[PDB]
């Protein structure tokens, strides 16, 4: 007889532990594994993959496959905006049900670098230029092209390449962000604008599409596993 | 010099000169079994020439109010000569493929179309009543599917139609068709390139299975882009799959089988 | 290990084209922010770990909520003992966890917490119950009764709680008859033939296996007291040692049977402008 | 478990009363099945009066509409229109016999076991 | 949709009988809430049979059940004239829909 | 038959220890040592080499 003392914390269940325990189907002969393609290892090789954003959340352009799709035109040049986010990669309606940001609402705090790919998908003889910006915040969202350039932005033109790829470098004064609508520690602005126009020859369509995809670049992480918002039971 | 490819599998060639690249899917080649991962202990049949060579579906129409369409591997090859014949004869079998779609268009179009790769593409029902859909309309052949635009429940309880109600911004499945690009996937954007190629290793959690009974893969088309073409009423392109199967090998050779059709 | 460090970048003037893509291709820009904007020398100490997949499957989730009772049988025809067929597709967060991807194979531990309650005190006390947990597995007959033959587990497998005790807690290998668990099977049982009558041939699109795992069968040793005590034991499953194969999008709908069907709660984006943020 | 009355009227909507016990009311589901004769039962639906909750059949399901009542323990089913094959005799039963399985992973089934005398209604002229 | 039963069986004393329930997948098949149920002339259908191969309290251990696939089988064992009547089959669909089968007349010879 | 091998550092011994205590493998604890990883097979599955600072198209 051993003397044992036993300490507070015993006889508990915590969901999260990591004890051992006693089998109930000893001497099995497991089936070996086989080669399967694809093994993940880890979330952060699915949050690198390109996936597209709802970002026409218009009544009408909702829930069906127009919400994807943002249509630019050939009328003259203007400094109103095309598309704006509000960089919430969870809690923005139209990111977090993207791959990232059905990621991130499994976690609390997020940390990293993001990617954002637009592909145009107009004719080959449709060409102009856009300018696609990143505004750190603390300051009035831009709704012109004239506060918009003052912050980290890429000029795309339009050619043989047909998408162009916007890194949002990583601006924060915390190690981690917060997962939710918090006002600390938010994220920016994006936005995009027309350098010039976009230009049509005749017996070409004057409104075209562009589609927009969203990454985690390779210094990504979260850290503290939570449950999520998006899925549901009744009764 | 990327752009142009030249595929040859038997007696069947592929040239293309608008290529975007070649996807192989989850970096893995198809293979055959090696004796470390081989269940069955019968020796193998592998056709090789009779069976790995590309075979040309039926031609579908892209237009306007066209929604997407979708297709079935080993199924689609099933009308499809001695590969068909090998299958029904066979009670195991194992396939790779390499998928190529072929969409054509002048510079004056615009559209794209999203080529998706899904392994195990299950599809939903049109009825309350759960797993309902019948063999006979979970395998179409080589015609395929349609997506739709919206889900339409069927009322009718004295002879259900029992057939899938695919709805394409649900993917079929459930799921937001933006995060339908994790699948192995090209897109054929009409200014960009006319054609996808898709090298599809066997994926499955066996090293053979039934292919009469299960489908390893599923190729769905879905308009990203609509077609549209110089303001005018109308305007209509087609698209042409072509298929080759890849490391054929069969194993329990019987009778044929004859699948009930209706 | 920690994550690669943020190399410093000065301005560029050449060829090279990082921020020009095509994702026709099918390929994700490997794009660091040294390619875009001008960057300082980082040194990065964080670390992937808990976005690792035996972190993400480490936390048990709840399964079943299966009731037996404890009273006289002749009265009112009270459980006195049930049988739950062992799925995961019933209860949403673990099945959308686990439909995260396509295969899977993993060990299990199960937890068991039991509760009690009296439906009216004034008929009188009862002692302390005793529950056994028995597995059924796949061929193994069911038990009619509860005391019937069965109980005796000769062979099945059996977990006898006594109440106030912590939460009974065993573990179970890989149990699947494949080389990996399928959480989506696109196919069918067996395959109908011609000539063969209507009612012959037809099975599940997506079933596979009926009876794939067995069932668990829950009962009150004790004999009846005069009250009527109910009786939840609640199961709790916990995936280790976790390998996964298939990357799949997260379901967007409510759940609708085992299948991927869907009939309601469709629609779920909500309104937002395109150019308010 | 009491049926109210028997009735005849070709066309019009005939209203069904039944009173059972007032533990029963609240635990059980209470169900309704009719029987033509000769021509075997059919299910017609399903009242619960713990959350009324209703579930009807295809054949039955624009015509019938059914509630309940707490301060009688009294559940009603309203055939809004009839027509001739309508005649018939109607069962109300009480689901109160429970199954071994659970239904799903959190519900438990019953099984009719305590059946009332009926009502039969005539649909002729 | 009616799950379906031959119209009638006929034994004499002493004999044992089965009567056979065909139904289908989503149905017998698939769940085990497959129930038997008694009805003589002038009565009320009585509960004979609840679970697949379980008994009520007071049913007599004559009346036996199985289910082998799509088919569910009521087995009496030992005829006698008091079981002359009506015998009706009962399952659950998976649409959460109760559907009953078309009824089988048993004549004792 | 005792395993050592080394925690978390965070707000921070260094080692810790654990032994096995049954004879299967579906006993044993979650060691949560595993740090592999390759997106490549899922952000390039292309047959040809891909630069970044090339142009893709060629
Ligand atoms: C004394 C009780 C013993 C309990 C025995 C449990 C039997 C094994 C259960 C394995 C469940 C597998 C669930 C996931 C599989 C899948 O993904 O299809």
């Amino acid at each position: 007889g051993l003397p044992v003392l036993n300490t507070p914390g015993s006889n508990q269940y915590l969901t999260a532990d990591n004890y051992q325990s006693p089998c109930a189907i000893p001497e099995f002969d497991v089936t070996p594994p086989i080669d399967i393609p694809g093994e993940v290892r880890n979330m952060m090789e699915l949050a690198e993959i390109d996936t597209m954003i709802p970002l026409n959340l218009t009544s009408q352009r909702k829930n069906t496959m127009d919400m994807y799709r943002v249509e630019l035109s050939d009328t003259a040049h203007s400094d109103t905006p095309i598309l704006c986010l509000s960089l919430s990669p969870a809690s923005d309606p139209r990111l977090a049900h993207t791959m990232l940001g059905e990621i991130l609402n499994y976690y609390t705090h997020w940390a990293g670098s993001l990617k954002f790919t637009f592909l145009f998908c107009g004719s080959m003889m449709a060409t102009g230029k856009l300018l696609v910006s990143y505004a750190p915040p603390g300051a009035e969202a831009p709704k012109s092209r004239k506060e918009a350039m003052l912050g980290t932005h890429v000029i795309w033109d339009i050619g043989l390449q047909s998408s162009c790829t916007m890194v949002v470098p990583w601006i924060s004064n915390t190690t981690y962000r917060q997962t939710i609508n918090d006002s600390f520690t938010e994220g920016g602005y994006i936005s995009m604008f027309y350098q010039t126009r976009v230009v049509v020859p005749l017996s070409t369509p004057r409104k075209m599409d562009i589609l927009g995809f969203v990454s985690a670049c390779n210094d990504f992480s979260v850290r503290l596993l939570r449950d999520t918002t998006h899925i549901s039971q009744e009764a | 010099s990327v752009r142009v490819m030249q595929l040859t599998l038997g007696n069947s060639t592929i040239t293309t000169q608008e290529a975007a690249n070649s996807v192989v899917a989850y970096g893995r080649w198809p293979e055959y079994i090696r004796d470390t991962e081989a269940n069955p202990v019968d020796q193998p049949t592998e056709p090789d020439v009779a069976a790995c060579r590309f075979y040309t579906l039926d031609t579908v129409t892209w237009r306007k109010e066209s929604r997407g369409w979708w297709w079935k591997l080993p199924d689609a090859l099933k009308d499809m000569g001695l590969f068909g014949q090998n299958m029904f004869y066979h009670y195991l079998g194992r396939a790779g493929y390499t998928v190529h779609v072929q969409c054509n268009a002048s510079k004056f179009h615009q559209g794209a179309l999203g080529v998706f790769a899904v392994p195990e593409m299950c599809l939903a029902g049109d009825s309350t009543t759960h797993m309902f859909t019948k063999y006979e309309n979970a395998n179409p052949g080589e015609k395929g599917g349609e997506f739709k635009g919206s889900f339409t429940l069927d009322t009718n309880a004295t002879n259900p139609a029992r057939n899938f109600c695919p709805v394409d911004y649900l993917f079929g499945s459930g799921v937001l068709v933006g995060n339908a690009f994790v699948y192995p996937h090209q897109i054929i954007n009409l200014r960009t390139n006319n054609c996808a190629t898709l090298v599809l290793p066997y994926v499955n959690s066996l090293s053979i299975d039934s292919m009469t009974k299960h489908n390893n893969w599923g190729i769905a088309i879905l308009p990203l882009a609509p077609l549209d073409f110089a303001t005018e009423s109308s305007t209509e392109i087609p698209i042409t799959l072509t298929i080759a199967p890849m490391c054929c090998e069969f194993n329990g050779l019987r009778n044929i089988t004859v699948p009930r059709t209706q | 290990n920690s994550l690669p460090d943020t190399k410093p970048s000065g301005p560029a003037h050449s060829k090279e084209i990082p921020a020009l893509t095509a994702v026709e291709t099918g390929a994700t820009n490997p794009l660091v922010p040294s390619d875009t904007v001008q960057t300082r020398h980082v040194i990065q100490r964080r670390t992937r770990s808990e976005s690792t997949v035996e972190s993400f499957f480490a936390r048990g989730a709840c399964v079943a909520i299966i009731e037996v009772d404890n009273d006289a049988p002749t009265k009112r025809a009270s459980r006195l003992f049930s049988v739950w067929k062992i799925t995961y597709k019933d209860t949403v967060q673990l099945r959308r966890k686990l439909e995260f991807f396509t295969y899977s194979r993993f060990d299990m531990e199960f937890t068991f917490v039991v509760t009690s309650n009296y439906i009216d005190a004034n008929n009188g006390h009862a002692l302390n119950q005793v529950y056994q947990i028995m597995y059924i597995p796949p061929g193994a007959p069911i038990p009619g009764k509860w005391n019937d033959y069965t109980w005796q587990t000769s062979s099945n497998p059996s977990v006898f709680y006594t109440y106030g005790a912590p939460p009974a807690r065993i573990s179970v290998p890989y149990v699947g008859i494949a080389n990996a668990y399928s959480h989506f099977y696109d196919g069918f049982a067996k395959v109908p033939l011609a000539g063969q009558a209507s009612t012959e041939g037809d099975s599940l699109y997506g079933a596979a296996s009926l009876n794939d795992f067995g069932s668990l069968a829950v009962r009150v040793v004790n004999d009846h007291n005069p009250t009527r005590l109910t009786s939840k034991i609640r199961v709790y499953m916990k995936p280790k040692h976790v390998r996964v194969w298939c990357p799949r999008p997260p379901r967007a709908v409510p759940y609708f049977g085992p299948g991927v069907d869907y009939k309601d709660g469709l629609t779920p984006l909500p309104e937002k402008g395109l150019t308010t943020y | 478990v009491q049926s109210g009355a028997e009735l005849k009227k070709p066309g019009a909507s005939v209203k069904f009363s039944c009173q059972a016990s007032g533990f029963t009311f609240t635990t059980y589901d209470i169900h309704w099945v009719r029987q033509a004769p000769g021509q075997g039962l059919e299910w017609m639906g399903m009242i619960s009066p713990s959350r009324d909750s209703t579930i009807y059949a295809q054949k039955f399901q624009g015509r019938v509409t059914m509630t309940s009542d707490t301060s009688t323990s009294t559940v009603y089913m309203e055939l809004t229109s009839l027509r001739s094959e309508d005649t018939a005799l109607y069962y109300c039963a009480t689901a109160s016999r429970p199954s071994a399985w659970v239904f799903r992973s959190l519900y438990t089934y019953y099984y009719m076991d305590v059946w009332g005398t009926g009502t039969t209604v005539t649909v002729s002229s | 949709s009616a799950l379906t039963q031959p119209a009638s069986v006929s034994g004499s004393p002493g004999q044992s009988i089965t009567i056979s329930c065909t139904g289908t997948i989503t149905d017998i098949g698939y769940y085990n809430y497959v129930s038997w149920y008694q009805q003589h002339p002038g009565k009320a259908p009585k509960l004979i049979i609840f679970d697949v191969t379980n008994r009520p309290s007071g049913v007599s251990d004559r009346f036996s059940g199985s289910k082998s696939g799509n088919t569910a089988s009521l087995t009496i064992s030992g005829l006698q004239a008091e079981d002359e009547g009506d015998y009706y089959c009962f399952s659950h669909r998976s649409n959460n829909i109760r559907v009953f089968g078309g009824g089988t007349k048993l004549t004792v010879l | 038959g005792a395993q050592v091998s080394s925690q978390k550092v965070g707000a921070h011994t260094i080692n810790y220890t654990t032994i096995n205590y049954y004879r299967d493998s579906a006993s044993n604890a979650a060691s949560k040592q595993d740090f592999a990883q390759d997106p490549s097979k899922f952000t390039e599955p292309i047959k040809d080499v891909l630069i970044k600072t090339a142009p893709m198209l060629n």
